[PDB]
């Protein structure tokens, strides 16, 4: 006859909502003794099989600028590292001025001597002892020309708590799993611009493996595309936006420096010992960077011809960093504990009209792009609240086979008839990395209960 | 079929499928947040857990409740709906209507027990 | 300059950013704050009550 609503209990349906989630390692990190710092003690390990399961014929709209988890592991990774420097070594009693000359006979034009006195583990007795720092980390306080006076740049504004020369810096693969009572909704199309709808949702509980990795101007390590590559942007419109470019071939990447003689060791009270760098045998060279040239210009160009649908009639240039002091304008990571800040010059010095190359040369693979760099030792990284460092160095040669998988630029801002644009390549905050490796997956809650109508009498 | 087995399938063939999709809804740094996340799914389970008790639908997946459903509401023909539509433009277009739907289920099951207690204490 | 009773003048000396030099500086502290630490008949030496 009529219509009488029957409740029912169990129903799939969808809400956006915003909620803490877990952790998830792999079995072999809990057997490393030397405890990461994140995967050991806190997070939770996960089974060796993840479920997914692909849903019919559902179209979701995802939003890869306004979620939730990039904001949720920006904060965990920062209130993480906070707390993984509270029982380490600090520097407080490192402020005292240094008397700096070059480095004995034939200087390396890159360290100061700077000799100090220090208080020993006797609370009484001072003793002189040497180092070599290195010249950004060495800020010379003067009240006329004096040649020899020199002191440490974090005592000017804020603290100097070194880092535990027991954890390491390695990205171990992370996966991220929602609560009870949530679901990870994940897009499949291939043809994915960043927002908008999805027609191939998938539903999981647990994300793939994301290696949380510290690199500005440049990507590090990271999951590949499917098909060509795709640009990542909100707007397209104003010069203020930064703009991702997901690769889909790799260039391998290298660098190296030259040797360190060890970590002398120095004490400045009860336990409080720190690992400073000693001397330096053999001839002193650059730490450099190696790109191969062919891959890069041909990866250049596939940018370039993929770039071109969304700008029909304007030809691409490319140039150095928009000014800016040592941290912003340089390609910044780390390697075996190690931190690297580098020069883009070579790498960013060209354009492109829209006439293509082809480049057939087998022979021509032995020519190479060398990037020439610095090492700096105290980091002031996630622009506050960063517990400012002093990173111990490492005894001899490191090496840094690694991979590259994206691209970080910024359009400039263009004049009148400006028919030829320029992309400068910028890093700036930290969320971009992250939001580059997490652009699949959408939190999403589940309401069991629901209402329909049918033909149910319930008996008195 | 695991987690949302049917969330785009057939209406009338959604409703074989809602055991799976509710046996799962309980299965320092960070001794807090997980305690307050398991609470707060707990204190959600048993919200639908009374609110299903409320209208007398405990321990049963499918209700019937015989509050009638009004012509201003949904004005669409039964076949169609449990032959061609899904779940979720159904919770697209019927959610801002809810709250007086629980009522009205509210004062049904309100009436459905007083005239029990009636006939049991006439008796 | 004038009396100002019920304050002193206090003028300390505290370290810069150096742990080697040391530096002048100067407040106005309370009188019910200040308590006179002594060993003889000395009118200018004067410490914080709180550090006690
Ligand atoms: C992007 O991806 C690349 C490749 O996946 C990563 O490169 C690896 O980086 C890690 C560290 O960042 C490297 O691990 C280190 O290797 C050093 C040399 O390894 C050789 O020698 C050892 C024996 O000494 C052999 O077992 C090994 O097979 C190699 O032949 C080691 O000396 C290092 O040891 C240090 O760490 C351990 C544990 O923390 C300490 O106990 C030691 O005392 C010492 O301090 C370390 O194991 C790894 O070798 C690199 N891979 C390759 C192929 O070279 C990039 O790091 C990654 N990220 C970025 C940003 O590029
Ligand atoms: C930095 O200066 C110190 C002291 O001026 C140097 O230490 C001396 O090195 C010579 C070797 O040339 C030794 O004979 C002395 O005994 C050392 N004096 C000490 C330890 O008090 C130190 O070599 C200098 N650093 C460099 C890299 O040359
Ligand atoms: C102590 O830190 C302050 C910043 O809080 C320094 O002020 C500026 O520092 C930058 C970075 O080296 C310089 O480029 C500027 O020239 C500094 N001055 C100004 C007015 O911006 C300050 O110089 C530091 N103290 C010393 C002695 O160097
Ligand atoms: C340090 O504090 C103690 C309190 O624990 C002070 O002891 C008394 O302080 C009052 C307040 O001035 C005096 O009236 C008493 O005479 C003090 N002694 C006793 C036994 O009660 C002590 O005086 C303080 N130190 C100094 C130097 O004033
Ligand atoms: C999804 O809906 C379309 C619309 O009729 C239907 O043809 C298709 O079979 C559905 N998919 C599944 C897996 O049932
Ligand atoms: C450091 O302490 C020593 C004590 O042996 C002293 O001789 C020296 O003048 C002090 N200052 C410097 C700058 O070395
Ligand atoms: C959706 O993604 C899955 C992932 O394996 C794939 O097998 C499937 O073909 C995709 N759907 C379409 C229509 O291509
Ligand atoms: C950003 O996008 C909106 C709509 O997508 C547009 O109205 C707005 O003009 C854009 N911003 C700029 C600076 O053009
Ligand atoms: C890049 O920026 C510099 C800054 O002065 C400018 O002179 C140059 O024309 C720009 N373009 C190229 C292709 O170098
Ligand atoms: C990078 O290299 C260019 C040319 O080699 C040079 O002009 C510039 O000063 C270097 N440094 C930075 C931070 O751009
Ligand atoms: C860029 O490439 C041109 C062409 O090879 C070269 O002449 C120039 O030195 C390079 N570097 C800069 C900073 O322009
Ligand atoms: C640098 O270290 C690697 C191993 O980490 C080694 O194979 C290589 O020979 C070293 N470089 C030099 C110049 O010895
Ligand atoms: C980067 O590329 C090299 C060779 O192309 C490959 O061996 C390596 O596994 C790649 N890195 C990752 C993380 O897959
Ligand atoms: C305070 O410290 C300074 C250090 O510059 C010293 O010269 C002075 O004698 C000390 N005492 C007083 C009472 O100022």
């Amino acid at each position: 006859e009529n219509l009488w609503v029957t409740v029912y209990y169990g129903v799939p349906v969808w809400k956006e909502a915003k909620t803490t989630l877990f952790c998830a390692s792999d079995a072999r990190a809990y057997e490393k003794e030397v405890h990461n710092v994140w995967a050991t003690h806190a997070c939770v390990p996960t089974d060796p099989s993840p479920q997914e399961l692909v849903l019919g014929n559902v179209t979701e709209n995802f939003n890869m600028w306004k979620n939730d988890m990039v904001d949720q592991m920006h904060e965990d990774i920062i209130s993480l590292w906070d707390q993984s420097l509270k029982p380490c070594v600090k520097l407080t009693p490192l402020c005292v001025t240094l008397i700096c000359s070059d480095a004995g006979s034939g200087g390396v034009e890159e360290m100061k001597n700077c000799s100090f006195n220090t208080t020993t583990e006797i609370r009484d007795k001072e003793k002189k002892e040497y180092a070599l720092f290195y010249k950004p980390d060495i800020v010379p306080l003067s009240e006329t020309n004096n040649t020899s006076e020199y002191r440490l740049i974090n005592c000017n504004t804020s603290a100097c708590t070194q880092a535990c020369p027991k954890v390491t810096f390695e990205p171990i693969p992370i996966h991220y799993c929602a609560p009870a009572g949530y679901a990870i909704l994940k897009c499949n199309d291939e043809t994915f611009n960043g927002t908008g709808p999805c027609s191939n949702v998938s539903t999981v509980q647990c994300t793939h493996g994301i290696r949380p990795v510290v690199s500005t101007q440049l990507l590090l390590n990271g999951s590949l595309a499917e098909k060509e590559i795709v640009i990542r942007s909100e707007n397209l419109t104003n010069n203020a936006k930064i703009i991702i470019v997901h690769l889909h071939t790799p260039v391998e990447i290298v660098c190296t420096r030259p040797n360190n003689n060890t970590r002398k060791s120095v004490r400045i009270g009860p336990g409080q010992t720190f690992y400073a760098t000693g001397d330096i045998i053999g001839d002193i060279k650059q730490a450099h960077c190696n790109i191969s040239e062919e891959k890069w210009n041909d990866t250049l160009q596939k940018v370039g011809i993929e770039l071109q649908k969304h700008f029909p009639n304007k030809t691409i240039k490319y140039n150095q960093s928009a000014g800016g002091d040592m941290e912003i304008t340089t390609h910044s990571f780390n390697c075996g504990g190690e931190f690297f800040y580098c020069n883009t010059s070579n790498l960013f010095n060209g354009t492109y009209n829209g006439t293509y190359i082809s480049t057939n040369s087998s022979a021509n693979s032995t020519s190479t792009i060398t990037l020439q760099c610095r090492i700096k030792q105290i980091i002031n990284m996630w622009q506050g609240v960063g517990r400012c460092m002093y990173a111990p160095p490492i005894a001899g040669n490191i090496t840094c086979r690694s991979n590259i998988t994206g691209l970080l630029l910024t359009r400039d801002g263009g004049t009148n008839s400006n028919e030829t644009e320029t992309f400068r390549p910028a890093g700036g905050d930290m969320r971009d990395n992250w939001r580059s490796e997490l652009y699949k997956y959408k939190v999403v809650k589940i309401e069991p209960l629901g209402v329909a109508p049918t033909r149910c009498k319930r008996r008195v | 079929l695991g987690f949302l087995g049917a969330a785009g399938s057939t209406m009338g063939a959604a409703s074989m499928t809602l055991t799976v999709q509710a046996r799962n809804l309980l299965s320092t740094v960070w001794g807090i947040k997980q305690l307050q996340a398991r609470v707060l799914a707990v204190e959600r389970y048993l919200r639908d857990q009374q609110l299903l008790g409320i209208w007398g639908c405990s321990g049963k997946l499918i209700c019937c409740t015989n509050v009638p459903w009004n012509s201003s509401w949904s004005n669409r023909n039964l076949s169609e709906i449990w032959d061609n539509m899904t779940w979720l433009q159904w919770d697209k277009e019927i959610s801002n209507y809810t709250q007086i739907i629980y009522g009205l289920l509210e004062e049904s099951q309100n009436q459905q027990e007083k005239n029990e207690q009636d006939l049991l204490a006439l008796d």
